[PDB]
């Protein structure tokens, strides 16, 4: 079976300022590459924490991670109200990767994509992302998508460089993947579509020279399979 | 016009000529499957090219003499004299250069390192360069096509001499020059064997090419340069027709040498460890 | 008889 | 932080080491400091030995047939295991102490000054066919209890590890590269100038490489084409100079300088593996046992040395030849650094499990 990730602290709230503590535990040896990431209810990733001991650039140092043989701690000193959000844990050191269900703390570079909608089931559909201020070839490039009350999965990749191409077990064959490295974007085709397609699509940038957390994400499109027109 | 004679030499020409063609035919298949399920190694990329040249040596030049010696006579054009002339002496010539490319290639790689199809070219053209002067050499028919033909009164006494010179000197002698650089072959100071495979080899080789290249040059020199040739009966007659001795044995020569293709056709004769882990520490 | 003068048959 | 181990086949021995890469700064070098522990029960030998080697592999085929290492030992260094030499003193390094308490007295540690002037770790593009040990250099750790050194290496009382050394790009800017050529022809008498610059000396892996090129014709005949080519002079010298060769980026121009004109363009090239899979045997980085690396990285030396190293020297050019109507071809040159951005962490590569 592929490696699963777990996310005990789904529930906390009405924390102010106080220790927050969260674990994720992984289901097999892992080593450290294992990364945390940041989203805004409504809004993209951000990058937090990566190999959940190095602090990513522009990351307040209140926030902190450790490595626990395949256990991993969140640790927050003073929580603040912009950080009641949701949180991520994701290893990256085999393909596929995939993040948890999402952990959600509640209170009382362009990357521009598009293609999305409705469409029927059985169908094909298209989607893009084109990538600026920063270079194509310097990067790897990934798909995610937002299935509600679902753990968020990795479904594409691509490797200019390398040239690789890379996709979850439940899409392989199913979709294609592509780039252009001229007008430096990412092209997707949905290939014989059905109901469990259904979810908000994310646009992820990587960094080649070594895989770590990725950094940089876009705001995403919504994709609804469904016979309704 | 000796009719037992006759029926000899097409007896003998026939069955060189098929010997030949079933012995490259195999040896060019084996490196056909081999190159398609797996590399198009360099090192066989000339044995494959000796297959294909010593093929078309057989085929072009079998065939022609195999059409006067049956017929007797001749019954074509005139530029078939050239046409056929050329397509018989190319392949006794490029024959001979590309063994010198392959060679010379072989004594570069001794101890070459990485460097990522040229010195065939290479031989291939000189080949087809070296294919002038035969244009001015042979003369008119006087009924079959081309007999009593002499490029000068000094084109059956230098010419010949420049063809003799041309095939063999700076051929045999550069290929050994070539093994004979092997002498170096102790490299590396001492260990912290191959010779003898190498002198094996080269011996084989150069013994192999003067030996089957020696008879017809021979009685070539005896006739040509040699006014009122000595012999003109049966001795010299299946004689001039067995310079192809090495074609059904040069390729299998290297095919030897070869340990890939070696143990290929001796198939085809019915055709501990761990790993690394990783821990953590204390800090401070 | 290739480059040379081949008897008659 | 983490530390690695490999674990002996017999059990008896394992090393402990803690980071695979070492940075070359070639002012200095990283000390390789390792551990190994150590199994009295079961050794009889009454001595282990360690050694660390630096080795390249000999070219593909050997006796016309590939197979087998007769790598040349470019530098062997050897050290007593256990017992430990008690002649040999010298200080432990932090990580050392720590594997010591983590493991105890049957770690037993070493240390070896890697010098400066030694070849990267660079390894060559193996063939499709290549189905032995990657050829290229590499250093090599291995550990093995016997008594003395002659005895015959015994693979089931042996241990062996593979790594790679790296460098990487200055933070200091060089000065900002420039080239030109006057070629003249005895048709004409004004001269045929070509510039060429490129924005700066360094650029990292997988980032454009933008030159400005410009171009004054005032001879009779027309430039009529541009080649272009990024392209990598690697130096063998394994028993002397071997100045290999093989481009890694071209592109074709269909442009035109006319005669008395001007020509200004900025030309955009960036290498990848991708189109240089088919040229078997292009230089590449260091690699663990075959994960697909990236390109050769730029190798650095001290300026100090002659460049006589018995190792092959990898450095990076870009190539503008024009083609002139109908000796004509014209060549300019310009070369630029090429290594990674600053390091901080190691080499995780990524592959399925």
């Amino acid at each position: 079976g592929d490696i699963q990730m777990t996310q005990s602290p789904s529930s906390l709230s009405a924390s102010v300022g106080d220790r927050v503590t969260i674990t994720c535990r992984a289901s097999q040896s892992v080593s450290s590459a294992v990364a945390w990431y940041q989203q805004k209810p409504g809004k993209a990733p951000k990058l937090l924490i990566y190999s959940a001991s190095s602090l990513y650039s522009g990351v307040p140092s209140r926030f902190s991670g450790s490595r626990s043989g395949t256990d991993f701690t969140l640790t927050i000193s003073s929580l603040q109200p912009e950080d009641f959000a949701t949180y991520y844990c994701q290893q990256y050191k085999y393909v596929p990767v995939t993040f948890g269900c999402g952990t959600k703390v509640e209170i009382k570079v362009q990357l521009v994509e598009s293609g999305g909608g409705l469409v029927q089931p059985g169908g094909s559909l298209r989607l893009s992302c084109a990538a600026s201020g920063f270079n194509v070839y310097s990067s790897s490039i990934h798909w995610v998508r937002q299935a509600p009350g679902k753990c968020l999965e990795w479904v594409a990749s691509i490797s200019s460089y390398y040239g690789y191409t890379y996709y979850a077990d439940s899409v392989k064959g199913r979709f294609t993947i592509s780039a252009d490295t001229s007008k430096n974007t990412a092209y997707l085709q949905m290939n014989s579509l059905r109901a469990e397609d259904t979810a908000v699509y994310y646009c992820a940038r990587s960094r080649q020279f070594w895989y770590s957390g990725l950094d940089y994400w876009g705001q995403g499109t919504l994709v609804t399979v469904s016979s309704a027109a | 016009r000796d009719p037992l004679l006759a029926r000899a030499e097409l007896a003998l020409l026939s069955i060189v000529f098929v010997a030949v063609a079933l012995s490259n035919g195999l040896v060019l298949a084996a490196l056909a499957r081999r190159g398609r399920r797996g590399h198009w190694a360099p090192i066989h990329v000339f044995i494959g090219h000796l297959c294909l040249a010593d093929l078309a040596v057989a085929l072009f030049q079998v065939l022609p003499q195999l059409a006067w010696k049956a017929t007797d006579r001749f019954r074509g054009p005139d530029a078939l004299c050239r046409a056929v002339k050329y397509l018989q002496m190319v392949g006794m010539y490029a024959s001979s250069y590309m063994i010198l490319a392959m060679t010379l290639d072989r004594h570069r790689a001794i101890c070459r390192p990485m460097l990522a199809n040229r010195p065939v070219l290479v031989a291939w053209a000189f080949s087809l360069l070296l294919s002038l002067p035969q244009l001015f050499i042979f003369a008119q028919r006087n009924v079959t096509d081309c007999w009593a033909c002499f490029a000068e009164p000094w084109g059956r006494r230098t010419y010949v001499t420049w063809i003799a010179l041309m095939v063999f000197v700076a051929p045999t002698l550069g290929i050994a020059a070539c093994q004979v650089l092997i002498f170096r072959e102790i490299h590396a100071s001492l260990v912290p064997a191959a010779v003898a495979k190498t002198v094996r080899m080269t011996l084989v080789i150069v013994v192999v090419y003067v030996l089957c290249w020696a008879p017809f040059f021979l009685v070539q020199l005896w006739a040509a340069w040699d006014p009122e040739a000595p012999l003109e009966g049966a001795p010299f007659v299946l004689l001039m027709l067995l310079a192809s001795l090495n074609s059904c044995t040069n390729p299998w020569i290297y095919a030897s040498f070869s340990s890939s293709v070696s143990s290929e056709l001796r198939s085809l004769l019915c055709c501990e460890s761990c790993t690394t882990a990783s821990s953590s520490l204390a800090k401070d | 008889c290739y480059f040379q003068n081949c008897p008659r048959g | 932080t983490r530390v690695f181990k490999k674990a002996s086949p017999n059990g008896k021995l394992t090393v402990y080491l803690g980071k695979r890469d070492f940075v070359d700064h070639i002012d200095l070098v990283d000390p390789v400091d390792g551990v190994v522990l150590v199994d009295p029960e079961y050794l009889k030998e009454r001595r282990v030995y360690v050694t660390l080697t630096c080795a390249f592999r000999y070219g593909r085929e050997d006796l016309d047939v590939l197979g087998l290492t007769f790598r040349k030992d470019l530098f062997v260094a050897n050290v007593q295991s256990f017992p430990p030499a008690p002649e040999d003193k010298k200080p432990l390094t932090r990580l050392q102490e720590r594997l010591i308490k983590k493991l105890g007295e049957h770690a037993y540690p070493f240390t070896f000054e890697i010098p400066p002037n030694l070849p990267c770790s660079v390894t060559l593009q193996p063939g499709p066919e290549d189905t032995g040990k990657a050829c290229g250099v590499d250093y090599e750790v291995k550990a093995f209890c016997a008594e003395n050194l002659e005895e015959k290496i015994h693979k089931r009382n042996s241990v062996r590890l593979v790594i790679r050394k790296v460098q990487y790009a200055p933070e200091r800017p060089g000065p900002q590269p420039t080239a030109e050529t006057t070629r003249q022809f005895l048709m004409s008498d004004k001269p045929l100038h070509l510039e060429a610059s490129l924005d700066k000396e360094i650029y990292y892996h997988g980032e454009p490489i933008s030159v400005n090129v410009h171009v004054t014709n005032n001879t009779n005949k027309t430039v009529k084409k541009i080649k272009i080519s990024v392209r990598q002079y690697a130096d063998i010298c394994l028993f002397n100079t071997a100045q290999y060769k093989c481009p890694v980026a071209m592109e074709e121009a269909d442009d035109t300088v006319a005669p008395s004109s001007t020509f200004c363009k900025v030309y955009t090239l960036t290498p990848f593996l991708a189109n240089n899979r088919e040229k078997r045997g292009l230089a590449l980085d260091g690699k663990l046992k075959h994960e697909d690396t990236n390109l050769a990285s730029s190798t650095l030396l001290r300026e100090g040395a002659n460049r006589e190293i018995l190792g092959i020297i990898v450095s990076y050019k870009v190539k503008v030849k024009l083609v002139v109507s109908r000796s004509s071809d014209v060549a300019v040159e310009l070369p630029f650094t090429l290594m990674h951005p600053k390091p901080k962490e190691e080499p995780p590569h990524r592959e399925v499990p």
